[PDB]
C-alpha cells in the first residue's frame, strides 16, 4: 500500500503488506496474511515450500534431459511419477522409517529457531560449534551460508530466492497437472508442444479428451 | 456481529457479552433454548462433546473409505464394519459395551462433576497424584493440561481462531455425519460412491432423483 | 407368537375375511358396466382392501381366533418381538404433539398475563404472538426440563388459594 | 539440572535445581504440585529399580538358552513343570501366586507404611556407597539414568514382541543381520501401508 512493486499496477494493495517479506508485491485477494500471527506463519511455510519445491524441481528435471542424452546410469528414463515403485538396496519402508527420523530431529531443530530465533544455533554434541548470533527464522547461515553469499545485497538474494521458488513451485503443480492429464513426463510434453505449440495446447488436448 | 441470517434479529441472550464470548456465536437459536444462561452452559458442553465425537467418528468413515477407494486400504463400508470386526474378535459385542459402558462412564462421571462444580476433579488426594492434572483451565470444555500434549492452548494469541475452527469442523462434522445416516438409507451404497456418482452425472444424479427425499415432485 | 396369538400373515381367519370383504365388494361390482364410474369407485375400494390386509400382514401384526390384528402394549414385548410400531412410538408421538399443544398454550397464557387485559386476549387472540410461540414449540420437551430445573414450572403454595379446611 | 531434554527450552520452575535427574522436562505440568512431584519422585525410582532387573532376568534367560520373556510362564498354562537355570523346581502356580501375594504385601507394605522413603539404607546400603552426599548426588543420578534406560528398554521388548513375536536378542540378530531388511519400519505393523 505504497510505492513497492504491485502484482496489478493502480491497484489499492493491503497495508499489512508492507515490503518487510521478499516479494512483497501486495498479492494477497482472499485477505489470509491480514491477521500478523497468520502471515509470521505463512512466511517461513512458503519459504520451506519453495525451498523442496526448488529441489524436487531440478531431480526431476535433470535426470530427464540427462536420459534424453546419452548419460547412462540405473535411473536413466526412470520416469519421476515410477521412482517409488522402483527397486532399489534397500526397502522403500525402512528408508521411509530412517527419513523420518532423521527429519524429526531437523524439523524440531529448526522449529526451536522459529519458536524461540536463536535458541537452536549450538551443536548439541560439539558445543564450542555455533551459528552466528545475527540469525532470522528461515534463514540460518553459518555452515548454512559457508560462501558468504549472505554477507552480500541480502535484500536482491532473499528476492531471487522467493521468485525461483514460486516459479518452482508452480512447476511442480504443472508436472502433477500435465502428468496426470498427458500421462507422460514433462520433458515429454515439453517435446510435444515445441514440435507442434498451435495445435498442443491444453484447451485442444483437453477437448479431445472429452 | 456475523449473523446465521442477515437482517434478521439477533436473540437478546445470544448478543449478550458472556454469549459473544462462546466460539460459533453467530445468533442462531430460533427456538430460543439457550434463553437460560444456566441451559446455555449446559448446551455448550453439550455442543463441544457431539462437535469433538462427529469429528473423530467423521473422520473414522471418510479417511479410510477414500484410502480403501485408492487401494492404501481395504476396510468395510461404515454400516457393515460392526458385524466384520466382531466376527472375529476376542469378545462379544455384549461384552465389549459393557466395559465400554463402565469406562466411558467414569471418565464421563468426572466430566460431569467439573460441570457441575469446575475445578472439582482436583480434589487433592482423589486420584494418586493426578487430580492435580484433573483440574481443567478456567474456560469449561476445554481441560487443556494432559489432554493439550503440545501446548496449542498456550498462545492466548491464538486461542479464539482454535475455537472457531474447532466449533466449525465440528458442526460440519455433525451434518456429515446425519448426511451419512439419510444417504445410506436413500441410496443403499456409502459416502465415497455417492460422492463418485453425483460427481459423473450430477444434473441426473442427486437427492431431487433418488425416489425418496421428494416423493411429491 | 405372545399369548398364543398367531402372525394375520399365517392366519386362515385373516385370509377369510379378506375374501368375505372382496367378494361383497365384487357381488356389487356386476350390477354396474365396466367404465361406468360406479364400477370405478368399487374397483379402488377393492384395490385399497387389498392393500390393507398385505400391509398390516407385512408389519409383523399378531391376529387372535377372530383372524383380527391384535397390539402388543407391553414395551418389554413389543421391542422383543417387534411389535413397537404398535403402541410405544405412538405413544411418544402423541406425548411430543400433546406436551406441544399445553407448553405453547401455557406460555401464551403467561404472555397474556402481563398485558393490560388478559382476559381481553382470550376472547381476542394476539395472533403474531400465538404463531411466534406455536413455532418455539418444537422444543418444548428441553424447556419443560429447563423450567422444571430452575424451579419456574411450579407455584409457590402461599400465593395459590385454597377452601378453609 | 541434570541438563536440558530439549535445547533452547526453559526449565519448570516447580523442579528443583537438586532434584536427581531433573532434565526440565515435564511438558504436561504433572510435577507442578509438591505432594503429587513427591509421589511421582517415589514411584519413578521404583518403577526403574523393578525394569532395571526386570530387563537383566529377560535378556540373562535368552542369553543363557533358557528361553525368552515371554514364553517363561508358559510351562504354567501348559501341562508343563517350573525350571530354573535348569534346574526344576517343584511348585504349581497356585503355590507361587500365594506365596509371591503374601511375599509382595509383607515387604511393600513395610516401604509403603515407613511413608516414601526412596533412598533407605543399612540392609539396603550394605558395602556404604552413599555415606557420603558428595558421591550420593553422582549415584542417585546413575541410578535413575540407567533405571529411564531399563524402563525404555522393556517397553521395547513389549513393543517388538508384539510386531515380530521374537526375543529381545532374537532381533537384535535379526537387525544385525539385515539392518535395512529388518527394521520396525519393516515389520508391517509399525509402520502402516508399504
Ligand atoms: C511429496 C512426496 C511424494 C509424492 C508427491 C509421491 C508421489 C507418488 N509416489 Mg511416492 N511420493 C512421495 C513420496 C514418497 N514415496 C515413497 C515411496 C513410494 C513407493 C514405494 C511408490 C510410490 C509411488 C508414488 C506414485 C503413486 C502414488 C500412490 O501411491 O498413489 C496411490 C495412493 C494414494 C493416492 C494415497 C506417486 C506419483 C508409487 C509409484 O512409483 O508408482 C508408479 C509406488 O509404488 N512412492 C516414499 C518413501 C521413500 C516417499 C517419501 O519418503
Ligand atoms: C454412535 C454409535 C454407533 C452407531 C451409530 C452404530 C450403528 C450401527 N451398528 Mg454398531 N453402532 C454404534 C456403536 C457400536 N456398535 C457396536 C457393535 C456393532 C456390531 C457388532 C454390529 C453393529 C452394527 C451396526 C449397524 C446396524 C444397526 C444396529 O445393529 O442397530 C443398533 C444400532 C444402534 C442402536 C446405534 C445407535 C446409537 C444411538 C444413536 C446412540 C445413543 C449400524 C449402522 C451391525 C452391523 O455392522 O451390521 C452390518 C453389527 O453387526 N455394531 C458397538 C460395540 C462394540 C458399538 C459401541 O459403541
Ligand atoms: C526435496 C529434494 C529432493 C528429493 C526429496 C529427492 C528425492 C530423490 N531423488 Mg533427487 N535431486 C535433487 C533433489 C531431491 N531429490 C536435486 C536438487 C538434484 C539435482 C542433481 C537431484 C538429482 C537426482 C538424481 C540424478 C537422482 C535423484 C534420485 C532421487 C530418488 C532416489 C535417490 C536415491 O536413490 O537415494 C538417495 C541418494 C543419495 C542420498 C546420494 C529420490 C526419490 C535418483 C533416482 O531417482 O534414481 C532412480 C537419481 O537418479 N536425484
Ligand atoms: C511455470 C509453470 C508452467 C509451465 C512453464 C508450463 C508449461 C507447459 N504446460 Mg503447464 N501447467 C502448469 C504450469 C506450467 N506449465 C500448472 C500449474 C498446471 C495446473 C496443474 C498446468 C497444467 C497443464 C496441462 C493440463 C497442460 C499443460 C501443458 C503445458 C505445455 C504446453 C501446453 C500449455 O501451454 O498448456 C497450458 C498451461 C497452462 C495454462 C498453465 C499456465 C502456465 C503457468 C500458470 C505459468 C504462468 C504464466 C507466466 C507468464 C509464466 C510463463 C512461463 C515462463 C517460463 C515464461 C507447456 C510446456 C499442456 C501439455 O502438457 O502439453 C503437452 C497441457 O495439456 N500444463
Ligand atoms: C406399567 C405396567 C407394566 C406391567 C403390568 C408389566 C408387565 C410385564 N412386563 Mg413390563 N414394562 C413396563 C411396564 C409394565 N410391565 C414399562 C413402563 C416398561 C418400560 C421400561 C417395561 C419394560 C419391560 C421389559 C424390558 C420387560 C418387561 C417384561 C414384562 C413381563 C414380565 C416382567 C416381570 O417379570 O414383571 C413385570 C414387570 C413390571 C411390573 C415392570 C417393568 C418390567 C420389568 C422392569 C422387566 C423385567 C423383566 C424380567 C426380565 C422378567 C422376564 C424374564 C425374561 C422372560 C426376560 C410382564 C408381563 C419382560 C418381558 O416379558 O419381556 C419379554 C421384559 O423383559 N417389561
Ligand atoms: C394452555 C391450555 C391448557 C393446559 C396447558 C392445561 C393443562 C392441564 N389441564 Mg386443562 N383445560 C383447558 C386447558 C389447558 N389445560 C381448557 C381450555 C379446559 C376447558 C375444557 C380445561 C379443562 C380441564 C379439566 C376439566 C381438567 C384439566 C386438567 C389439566 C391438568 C391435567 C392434564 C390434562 O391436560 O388433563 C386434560 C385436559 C383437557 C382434556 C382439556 C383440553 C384443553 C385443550 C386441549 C387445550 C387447548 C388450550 C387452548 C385452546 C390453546 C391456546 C393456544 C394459544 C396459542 C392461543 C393439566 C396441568 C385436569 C386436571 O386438573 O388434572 C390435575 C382436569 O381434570 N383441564
Ligand atoms: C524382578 C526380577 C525377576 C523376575 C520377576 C524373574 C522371574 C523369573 N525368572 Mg529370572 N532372573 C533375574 C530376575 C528376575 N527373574 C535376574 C536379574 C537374573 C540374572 C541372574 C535372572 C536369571 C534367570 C535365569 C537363568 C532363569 C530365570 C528364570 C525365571 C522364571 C522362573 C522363576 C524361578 O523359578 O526362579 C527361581 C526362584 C528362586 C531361585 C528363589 C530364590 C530367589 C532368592 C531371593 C535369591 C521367572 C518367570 C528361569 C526361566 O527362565 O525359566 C525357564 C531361568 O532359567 N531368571
Ligand atoms: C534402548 C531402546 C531400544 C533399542 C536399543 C532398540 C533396538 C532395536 N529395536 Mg526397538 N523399540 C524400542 C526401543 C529400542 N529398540 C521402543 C521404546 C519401542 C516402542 C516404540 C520399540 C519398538 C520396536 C519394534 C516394533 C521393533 C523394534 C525393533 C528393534 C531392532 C531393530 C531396529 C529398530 O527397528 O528399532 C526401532 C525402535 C525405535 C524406532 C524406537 C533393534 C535391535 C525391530 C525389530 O525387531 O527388528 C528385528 C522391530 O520391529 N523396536
Ligand atoms: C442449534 C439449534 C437452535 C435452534 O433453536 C433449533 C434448532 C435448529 C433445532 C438447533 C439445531 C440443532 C441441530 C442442527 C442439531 C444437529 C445435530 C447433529 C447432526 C448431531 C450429530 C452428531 C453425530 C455424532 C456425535 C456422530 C458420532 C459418530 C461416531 C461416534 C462414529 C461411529 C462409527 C465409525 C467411526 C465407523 C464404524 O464403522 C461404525 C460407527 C460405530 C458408526
Ligand atoms: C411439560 C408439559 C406439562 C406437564 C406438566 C406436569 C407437572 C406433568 C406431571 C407429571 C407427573 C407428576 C407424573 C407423575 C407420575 C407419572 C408416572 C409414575 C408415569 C407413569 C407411566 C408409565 C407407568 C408408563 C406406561 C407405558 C409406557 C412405557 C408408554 C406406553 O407403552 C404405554 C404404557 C402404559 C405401557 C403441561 C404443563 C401439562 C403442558 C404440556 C407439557
Ligand atoms: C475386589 C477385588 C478387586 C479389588 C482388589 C483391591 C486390592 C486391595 C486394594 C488395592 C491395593 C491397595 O494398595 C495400597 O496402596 C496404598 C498407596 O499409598 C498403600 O499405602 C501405603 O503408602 C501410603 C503412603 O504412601 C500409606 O499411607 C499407607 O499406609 C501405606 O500402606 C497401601 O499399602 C497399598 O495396599
Amino acid at each position: 500500500d505504497a510505492a513497492l512493486p504491485s502484482w496489478m499496477p493502480g491497484a489499492d494493495l493491503p497495508g499489512y503488506l508492507n515490503g518487510t517479506l521478499p516479494g512483497d508485491f501486495g498479492f494477497d485477494p482472499l485477505y489470509l496474511g491480514q491477521d500478523p500471527v497468520k502471515l509470521k506463519w505463512y512466511a517461513q511455510a512458503e519459504l520451506m515450500n519453495a525451498r523442496f519445491a526448488m529441489l524436487a524441481v531440478a531431480g526431476i528435471l535433470v535426470p530427464e534431459l540427462l536420459s534424453n542424452i546419452g548419460f547412462s546410469w540405473p535411473g536413466a528414463g526412470v520416469a519421476w511419477y515410477d521412482a517409488g515403485k522402483f527397486e532399489y538396496f534397500a526397502p522403500a519402508s525402512s528408508l521411509f522409517g530412517v527419513q523420518m527420523l532423521l527429519f524429526a530431529w531437523v524439523e524440531i531443530r529448526r522449529y526451536q529457531d522459529f519458536v524461540k530465533p536463536g535458541s537452536a544455533n549450538q551443536d548439541p554434541i560439539f558445543t564450542n560449534n555455533k551459528l552466528p548470533d545475527g540469525n532470522e527464522p528461515g534463514y540460518p547461515g553459518g555452515i548454512f551460508d559457508p560462501f558468504g553469499w549472505s554477507k552480500g545485497d541480502i535484500k536482491s538474494l532473499k528476492l531471487k530466492e522467493i521468485k525461483n521458488g514460486r516459479l518452482a513451485m508452480l512447476a511442480f503443480a504443472g508436472f502433477i497437472g500435465q502428468a496426470y492429464t498427458t500421462g507422460t513426463t514433462p520433458l515429454k510434453n515439453l517435446s510435444t508442444h515445441l514440435a507442434d505449440p498451435w495445435s498442443t495446447t491444453v484447451w485442444q488436448n483437453d477437448l479431445a479428451r472429452l | 456481529r456475523q449473523s446465521w441470517l442477515p437482517g434478521s434479529q439477533i436473540p437478546a441472550h445470544l448478543d449478550t457479552p458472556a454469549a459473544q464470548a462462546l466460539a460459533g456465536n453467530f445468533g442462531f437459536d430460533p427456538l430460543g433454548l439457550g434463553k437460560d444462561p444456566v441451559a446455555l452452559r449446559w448446551y455448550q458442553q453439550a455442543e463441544l462433546i457431539h462437535c469433538r465425537t462427529a469429528m473423530a467418528g467423521v473422520a473414522g468413515i471418510l479417511i479410510p473409505g477414500l484410502l480403501t477407494k485408492a487401494g492404501a486400504l481395504n476396510v468395510p463400508e461404515w454400516y457393515d464394519a460392526g458385524k466384520v470386526a466382531i466376527e472375529n474378535s476376542f469378545a462379544p459385542w455384549g461384552s465389549l459395551l459393557a466395559v465400554q459402558l463402565f469406562l466411558c462412564g467414569f471418565v464421563e462421571a468426572k466430566r460431569w462433576q467439573d460441570i457441575r462444580k469446575p475445578g472439582s476433579q482436583g480434589e487433592p488426594g482423589s486420584f494418586l497424584g493426578f487430580e492435580a492434572s484433573l483440574k481443567g483451565t478456567s474456560e469449561l470444555g476445554y481441560p487443556g493440561g494432559p489432554f493439550d500434549p503440545l501446548g496449542l492452548s498456550k498462545e492466548a494469541d491464538k486461542w479464539a481462531d482454535w475455537k472457531l475452527k474447532e466449533v466449525k469442523n465440528g458442526r460440519l462434522a455433525m451434518l456429515a455425519f446425519l448426511g451419512f445416516v439419510a444417504q445410506k438409507y436413500a441410496t443403499g451404497a456409502g459416502p465415497v460412491d455417492n460422492l463418485a456418482a453425483h460427481l459423473k452425472d450430477p444434473w441426473h444424479v442427486n437427492y431431487a432423483t433418488n425416489g425418496v427425499s421428494l416423493p411429491f415432485l | 407368537d405372545i399369548a398364543g396369538l398367531t402372525p394375520c400373515s399365517e392366519s386362515k381367519a385373516y385370509a377369510k375375511l379378506e375374501k368375505k370383504e372382496l367378494k361383497t365388494l365384487e357381488k356389487r361390482l356386476k350390477q354396474y358396466e365396466a367404465d361406468s364410474a360406479p364400477a370405478v369407485a368399487l374397483k379402488a375400494t377393492m384395490e385399497r382392501t387389498k392393500a390393507r390386509f398385505a400391509n398390516y400382514a407385512k408389519a409383523g401384526l399378531l391376529c387372535g381366533n377372530d383372524g383380527l390384528p391384535h397390539l402388543i402394549a407391553d414395551p418389554g414385548l413389543a421391542l422383543k418381538y417387534g411389535h413397537a410400531g404398535e403402541v410405544f412410538i405412538p405413544t411418544f408421538g402423541f406425548l411430543y404433539v400433546a406436551g406441544y399443544i399445553g407448553y405453547v398454550g401455557r406460555q401464551y397464557l403467561i404472555a397474556v398475563k402481563g398485558e393490560a387485559k388478559p382476559t381481553d386476549k382470550e376472547i381476542i387472540i394476539d395472533v403474531p404472538l400465538a404463531t411466534k410461540l406455536a413455532w418455539q414449540g418444537a422444543g418444548w420437551p428441553l424447556a419443560a426440563v429447563q423450567e422444571l430445573q430452575r424451579g419456574t414450572l411450579l407455584e409457590k403454595e402461599e400465593n395459590i388459594t385454597v377452601s378453609p379446611r | 539440572k541434570a541438563g536440558n531434554w530439549l535445547p533452547g527450552s526453559d526449565a519448570p520452575a516447580w523442579l528443583p535445581d537438586d532434584l536427581p535427574g531433573n532434565y526440565g522436562f515435564d511438558p504436561l505440568s504433572l510435577g507442578k504440585e509438591p505432594a503429587s512431584l513427591k509421589r511421582f519422585t517415589e514411584s519413578e525410582v521404583i518403577h526403574g529399580r523393578w525394569a532395571m532387573l526386570g530387563v537383566a532376568g529377560s535378556l540373562a534367560v535368552e542369553l543363557l538358552g533358557y528361553g525368552n520373556w515371554y514364553d517363561a510362564p508358559l510351562w504354567a498354562v501348559n501341562g508343563g513343570k517350573a525350571t530354573w537355570f535348569g534346574i526344576e523346581v517343584p511348585f504349581d502356580l497356585n503355590a507361587l501366586l500365594a506365596f509371591e501375594f503374601v511375599a509382595m504385601a509383607a515387604a511393600e507394605g513395610q516401604r509403603g507404611d515407613a511413608g516414601g522413603v526412596v533412598y533407605p539404607g543399612g540392609a539396603f546400603d550394605p558395602l556404604g556407597f552413599a555415606k557420603d552426599s558428595s558421591k550420593s548426588g553422582e549415584l542417585k543420578l546413575k541410578e535413575i539414568k540407567n533405571g529411564r534406560l531399563a524402563m525404555v528398554a522393556f517397553l521395547g521388548f513389549v513393543a517388538q514382541h508384539a510386531a515380530t513375536g521374537k526375543g529381545p536378542i532374537a532381533a537384535l540378530g535379526e537387525h544385525l543381520a539385515n539392518p535395512w531388511g529388518a527394521n520396525f519400519a519393516t515389520n508391517g505393523i509399525s509402520v502402516p501401508f508399504f
